């Protein structure tokens, strides 16, 4: 009882890794949100990437703007919301990768490069 | 031969590079200032900081070939899959050839000398050539994308 | 062991029989299947390794402790060990889909198999992962068409699944 | 409205007919498949406010000359008005998977669309580029049902073949 | 030699006995399959210099290091070039070898049996291989039951590489 | 478990002999160069956070590829980075083992049996691990008999990657 | 587990008869009261890490002395252990409304409960907190139905009676 | 077109008869004779921009006064219409291929056409020194198997006895 979906992506991590890619790691899955904390610490799909390893040496200064044309926007305006009683918040500090989605992500967009 | 200009005009950018690639990205902000609205695809933190990445690879990419002078080094995986890479992703082609056109004004500048806040000391002659070539390079790249 | 022609002879040996003329007329269907369930076996045996590796890659992403020191994959004759029984596994379930039986995958790889993880201390839930992880990187390799021709396989994938599904269950 | 009730009796009263058997056998397909896009007219109903608003970000993201002097997105209230406009067209997808049919789509979202869009120079093309956001956004079983992000992403590329 | 004849043959010689049709009609599924193994030998044969050229300017591509880092074990010189080429031909000869007889025979013995000794001792990466496979399977232009014969065998010198 | 003291009693075991002085012998001269053995490894342990982030560097400079090139298999993200050092790590923390047990047994127990199998299955390259080993044996610096010990387990673990 | 065909079959497997008639009388039963309590199970089981975080936190929103030095609740690990215990406490009162009785929640949850948040020091008043939190934060005709809400409150306060 | 299923099919309508054994005869020869004339027709389809550059200037190399003025290959817009005849020629020969008869090449190419180059003032000895020189550039073990280097070389000339 298999979907077109499911098959379209499992299919890429039948190749082998010098020619897949990032779809060698497509048969990983989504787990519960308790799984990517301090006891198990189980590894979303994004970290396989080369986009959880950027950090150039160059910055935007952000000053060479003219004002009005920087924008800031927050995730929420409430101090409970941001940060409960408990340690468990999506926007603050390392509890902010114990969340429901995120484990996978869509590296059958581009290329087997 | 005369290698001491062909290490001279590489030093002059390998120097420079991380002021190059932070003027080159943020030029091309300035000009369109929607990259970094909200929606907009420079907006987020991950997203900034990997188009940073993007030009820093780019210039490494010109700043070896001209070291070995040949344009061998700038086919590699890089010369194709750049233009597929960007439209799958959903970035806005155009906008990344001017911050490479602007890349290119920058070390055309280092390379003659003439870059109007900076002064470097060298020997006397000409680099002429050298300005050119890396000229070319500057637009191999930007001809892989559009 | 014996395949699926041989499983309705020794069932009507047994009785003393002649085969039915019904039944000469349902084995005459599993050789009219014939070249679709030799594709399965030719599309799942060419990607061998990198169904196995590539399953093994995508268990210690889930399940990273065991390849941490204590785990039972923390060493290199303990990791080849785990890599060489996943292509014990996927061996033997290629050879109950060329017979269609399911007689030489039990008494030849899964009949006391239960008994060596228990006396080793090799975590059985983690095994059945890593056979469900080699499932479905073949049954969507069946359900593919890549220079076959068109047409219903639904009913071989079928049985494709249920060898994986048998193998699982004989380890957890 | 166009629903799956009203084809079956305007039609038998085109005829000067009553109620036949084939009438009632296209309103009991009403009872499987109503399940579905009231699952879809229910999600969109509590997280309108969340697609609309990260929908027309989409919209000007990639059309960036809107904001140019002389367009549509020039001051802010000409950007206030298209996010309404994209509240707009989702409500009457919300309206849509409830009567069953394109009902309110067409009398109240198409019907004269190309004549009022052409006037005041709003371009489709901007307008399907939002509607085209929310549908290759839709994450099948994390926002809705299987079958309920079928109808739902359905009644979308209607409103896009529609307007383009 | 590993041909669907001679294990057959072994297989009847192991338990002392004459041929019998259990071994006749493994001999017939040979004959029937070489209709489509003989023309895809033929095409790959005429089409050798261009996959040859061709595969090794992709794994140039793939990894363009090894035309550049200095060392015996790199192409990045003329001696180093030739050898590479000379190894793309030595995978695809072997490929239509194995079409001729049918098995997966004449890799084994001329290709496979000490090959990770080799690529241990003389440095050489696996996957510069794989790349160059990958433009074969992907370029030789064949079709139908030609070309799942011919990718068959190219998919079982993948499988030794990794 | 090779030690050369249980070399010893496993010689004397398959003789079903008591311990005569060839065995004697042999237990001796672990004890007359276990002082040299026993500084290396004080002297490696307390080196090891320079020593393994200094040696995924010294890969990342001559492999450089190792950090652009999308993949499981290389150091282009968070996973692979953190993966890598660990391995430098395993490496480094088996070398004091030998040089506390005093033979190279703890890493044909725990590190060689079966690597050659690993490599070929995740590709990853022997010539990393190399490179990586010679930057630990040219900056730990050990003078005399004691970088002698050290020196001497390090291209154990190259001869069996070369 | 503890349901209605395990119930009926084990009573005329320990007197060692056949399936009578008054144990096909018990299974009718399940098929007329399914409708309900699978509602309640495909509610839950879509909307579930919001309930779970939402009742995680009315735990340390009642008890803010867990907090403390020496307590369950001091480091980033015992609160994801803590989020953790209450999803599996959520998790089997799905199992609980699909198979149809007290089955998965005495095997699974129960049984060695008192033993173990007694020798580890867990406030078993607070594995109590968040699952009454959720008892009454059900809207009767809001989130499911009416009856698919007292098949849900009635496997809630079970397992409130079974931790006191 | 003139091929072999036109013949015989033609020839048995012309006496009102149903197709016979030696009607099905003829196609047998098709069967055979294929597999050597479409593997030197595929030979062409690819490399097909190499055999009008070699053999478009052959023409040229011979007949140098043709670019002379008042002449046919004058200038380059003259010379690229030229080369454009050759790929013309070379476009049908990989027709005649498929089909199995000339049915293309005199369809297409040959009927009518002694009247325009009359006309047109062009040297027909100019379009066979192109086709004589792709004939005898061939190496039969090497640019294609032999016996696809005979059909290859039959329609060459075909064209070339055509013209002449
Ligand atoms: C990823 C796999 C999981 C895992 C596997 C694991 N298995 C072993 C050891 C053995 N497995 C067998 C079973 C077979 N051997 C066979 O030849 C056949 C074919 C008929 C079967 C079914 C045997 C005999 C052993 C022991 C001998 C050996 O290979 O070393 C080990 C090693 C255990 C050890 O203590 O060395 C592992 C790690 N373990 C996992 O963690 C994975 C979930
Ligand atoms: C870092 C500052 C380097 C350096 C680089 C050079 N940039 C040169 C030209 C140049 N400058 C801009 C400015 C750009 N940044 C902004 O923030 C904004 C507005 C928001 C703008 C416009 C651009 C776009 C360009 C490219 C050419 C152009 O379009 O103007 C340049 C050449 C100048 C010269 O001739 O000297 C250099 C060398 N300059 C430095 O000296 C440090 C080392
Ligand atoms: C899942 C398989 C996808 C995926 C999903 C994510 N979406 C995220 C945020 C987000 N999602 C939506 C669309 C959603 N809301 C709805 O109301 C409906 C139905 C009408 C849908 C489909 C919106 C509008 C937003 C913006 C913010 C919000 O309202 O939540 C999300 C969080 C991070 C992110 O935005 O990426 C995820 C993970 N993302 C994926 O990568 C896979 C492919
Ligand atoms: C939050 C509501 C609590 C709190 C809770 C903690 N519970 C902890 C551990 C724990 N919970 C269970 C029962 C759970 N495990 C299961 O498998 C099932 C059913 C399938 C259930 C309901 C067990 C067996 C354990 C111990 C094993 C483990 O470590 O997971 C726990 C961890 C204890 C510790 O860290 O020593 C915590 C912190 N903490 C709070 O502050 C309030 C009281
Ligand atoms: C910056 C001036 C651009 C821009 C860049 C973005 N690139 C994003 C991801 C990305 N970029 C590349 C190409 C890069 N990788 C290479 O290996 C090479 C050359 C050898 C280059 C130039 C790749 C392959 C990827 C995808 C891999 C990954 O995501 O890690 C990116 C992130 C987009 C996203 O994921 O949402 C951005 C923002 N974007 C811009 O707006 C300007 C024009
Ligand atoms: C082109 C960008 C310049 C310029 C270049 C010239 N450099 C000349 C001589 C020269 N340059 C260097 C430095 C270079 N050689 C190296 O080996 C290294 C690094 C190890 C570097 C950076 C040297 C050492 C020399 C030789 C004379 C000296 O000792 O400085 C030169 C004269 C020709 C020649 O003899 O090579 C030219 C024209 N000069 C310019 O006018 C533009 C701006
Ligand atoms: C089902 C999972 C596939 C699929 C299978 C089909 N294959 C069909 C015909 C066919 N297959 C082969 C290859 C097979 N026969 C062999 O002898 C060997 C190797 C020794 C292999 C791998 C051949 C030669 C043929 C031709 C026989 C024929 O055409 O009947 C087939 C029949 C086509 C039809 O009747 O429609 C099917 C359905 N096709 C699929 O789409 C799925 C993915
Ligand atoms: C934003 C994504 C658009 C954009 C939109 C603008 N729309 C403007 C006016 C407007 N829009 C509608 C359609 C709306 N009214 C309805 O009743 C329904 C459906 C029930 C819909 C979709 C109408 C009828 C009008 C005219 C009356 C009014 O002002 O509301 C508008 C202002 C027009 C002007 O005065 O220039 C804008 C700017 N603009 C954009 O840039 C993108 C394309
Ligand atoms: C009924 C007493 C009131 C009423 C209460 C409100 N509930 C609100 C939100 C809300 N309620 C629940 C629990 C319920 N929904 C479920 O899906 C499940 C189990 C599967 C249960 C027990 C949840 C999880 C949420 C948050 C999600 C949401 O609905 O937005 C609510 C909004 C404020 C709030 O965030 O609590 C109210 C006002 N609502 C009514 O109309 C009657 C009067
Ligand atoms: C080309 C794809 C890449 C590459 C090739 C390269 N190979 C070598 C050296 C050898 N290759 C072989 C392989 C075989 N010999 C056989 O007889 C067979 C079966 C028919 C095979 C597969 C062997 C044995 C050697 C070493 C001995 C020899 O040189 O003959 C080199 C030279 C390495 C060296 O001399 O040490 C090179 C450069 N290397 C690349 O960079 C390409 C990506
Ligand atoms: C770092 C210098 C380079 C690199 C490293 C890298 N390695 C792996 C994966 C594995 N490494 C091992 C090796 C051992 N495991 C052991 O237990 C021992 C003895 C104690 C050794 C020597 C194994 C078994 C694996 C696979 C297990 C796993 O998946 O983690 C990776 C990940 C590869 C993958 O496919 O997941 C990486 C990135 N790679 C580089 O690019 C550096 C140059
Ligand atoms: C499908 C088959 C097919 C063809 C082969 C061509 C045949 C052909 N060629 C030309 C037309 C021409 N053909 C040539 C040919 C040549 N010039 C030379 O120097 C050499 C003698 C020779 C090739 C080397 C030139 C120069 C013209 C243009 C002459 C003119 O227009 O006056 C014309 C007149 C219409 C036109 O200009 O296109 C036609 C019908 N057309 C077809 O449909
Ligand atoms: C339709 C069929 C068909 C062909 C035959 C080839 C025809 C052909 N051969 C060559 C090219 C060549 N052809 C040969 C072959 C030979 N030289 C000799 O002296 C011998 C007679 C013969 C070997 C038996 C050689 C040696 C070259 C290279 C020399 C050159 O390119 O001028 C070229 C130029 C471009 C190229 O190299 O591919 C072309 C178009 N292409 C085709 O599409």
């Amino acid at each position: 009882v298999s979907t077109t979906k499911a098959d379209l992506r499992y299919v890429g991590a039948t190749k082998p890794a010098a020619v897949g890619g990032r779809r060698a790691m497509n048969l990983m899955k989504q787990q519960p949100f308790w799984m990517y904390g301090p006891p198990y610490n189980a590894v979303t799909q994004d970290e396989y990437e080369p986009i959880s390893a950027a950090a150039p040496k160059a910055f935007v200064d952000y000053q060479i703007f003219a004002p009005g044309t920087v924008k800031v926007s927050p995730d929420s305006v409430n101090a409970n919301e941001l940060n409960p009683v408990s340690g468990m918040s999506k926007y603050i500090g390392k509890t902010q990768k114990l969340v429901g989605d995120q484990g996978i992500s869509d590296r059958s967009d581009k290329l087997p490069m | 031969a005369d290698g001491n200009k062909r290490l001279d005009a590489v030093n002059s950018i390998v120097s420079n590079a991380s002021c190059m690639v932070s003027d080159a990205v943020s030029g091309m902000i300035c000009e369109n200032p929607g990259l970094i609205s909200p929606g907009g695809n420079c907006y987020t933190n991950r997203r900034m900081a990997a188009c940073l990445r993007d030009g820093e690879i780019i210039l490494r990419y010109v700043s070896y070939a001209l070291l070995a002078g040949d344009a061998s080094v700038l086919e590699d995986r890089c010369l194709n899959g750049l233009k597929e890479t960007y439209i799958a992703l959903g970035v806005p082609t155009n906008s990344s050839i001017r911050a490479v056109s602007i890349m290119k004004a920058q070390a055309v500048a280092f390379i003659t000398n003439t870059a109007t806040e900076r002064k470097m000391s060298f020997a006397a002659g000409d680099c002429t050539s050298l300005a050119s070539e890396v000229a070319s390079y500057f637009d191999r790249v930007g001809a892989a994308i559009s | 062991m014996l395949d699926a022609f041989a499983k309705v002879v020794a069932q009507a040996d047994a009785r003393g029989e002649f085969l039915s003329n019904t039944q000469i007329d349902a084995l005459s269907k599993m050789v009219k299947e014939g070249n679709q369930r030799l594709d399965i076996v030719n599309k799942v045996t060419s990607n061998a390794s990198a169904i196995v590796t590539n399953s093994a890659r995508a268990l210690f992403a889930e399940q990273p402790q065991l390849i941490q020191p204590g785990g039972n994959a923390y060493t290199s004759r303990r990791m080849a060990a785990c890599l060489r029984d996943m292509e014990i596994v996927l061996r033997y379930v290629s050879y109950a889909m060329i017979a269609g039986d399911s007689s030489v995958l039990d008494d030849r790889c899964l009949n006391g198999l239960r008994e060596t993880y228990q006396a080793l201390g090799t975590p059985g839930s983690s095994v059945a992962v890593a056979i469900q992880k080699m499932k479905d990187a073949s049954v969507a390799l069946a359900n593919d068409t890549t220079g076959t021709p068109i047409g219903d396989c639904s009913s071989l994938v079928a049985e494709l699944a249920g060898y994986f599904d048998r193998a699982a269950v004989s380890v957890v | 409205m166009k629903s799956v009730i009203t084809t079956v009796v305007s039609a038998a009263d085109a005829a000067g007919r009553f109620p036949s058997n084939s009438d009632l056998e296209s309103i009991q397909g009403n009872i499987q498949r109503s399940a579905a896009r009231l699952e879809a007219a229910e999600k969109l109903a509590g997280n309108h406010e969340a697609v609309v608003k990260e929908a027309g970000d989409a919209c000007f993201a990639k059309y960036a000359y809107l904001k140019n002097p002389g367009e549509a997105g020039e001051n802010q209230e000409k950007i206030n008005k298209c996010y309404r406009d994209v509240d707009h067209y989702m409500r009457l997808v919300n309206y849509c998977l409830v009567v069953g049919g394109t009902g309110p789509l067409d009398e109240w979202g198409i019907a004269g669309a190309r004549e009022v869009y052409r006037t005041l120079n709003l371009p489709t093309s901007a307008y399907v580029a939002s509607i085209a956001y929310t549908r290759d956004r839709l994450c099948v079983p994390r926002d809705m049902s299987a079958q309920a992000g079928v109808e739902f992403s359905a009644y979308l590329d209607y409103l896009i073949n529609a307007l383009s | 030699m590993k041909t669907p004849i001679t294990e057959a043959i072994a297989t009847a010689d192991n338990q002392g006995r004459f041929l019998s049709n259990t071994e006749l009609q493994a001999v017939n599924g040979r004959y029937q399959r070489a209709t489509a193994s003989l023309t895809a030998a033929k095409a790959l044969t005429g089409s050798a210099q261009r996959l040859i050229t061709g595969a090794a300017q992709a794994v140039y591509n793939k990894f363009p290091y090894t035309t550049q880092m200095p060392g015996p074990a790199y192409a990045s010189s003329a001696i180093g070039k030739a050898k590479c080429a000379r190894d793309i031909g030595y995978y695809l000869r072997m490929v239509t070898y194995c079409l001729v007889v049918g098995g997966t025979g004449p890799m084994d013995e001329y290709l496979v049996a000490g090959l990770e000794e080799i690529n241990r001792s003389f440095d050489l990466s696996p996957s510069w291989y794989i790349e160059a496979l990958q433009y074969i399977k992907n370029s030789h232009g064949l079709s139908g039951q030609v070309a799942n014969e011919a990718n068959a065998y190219i998919d079982y010198a993948i499988n030794t590489l990794s």
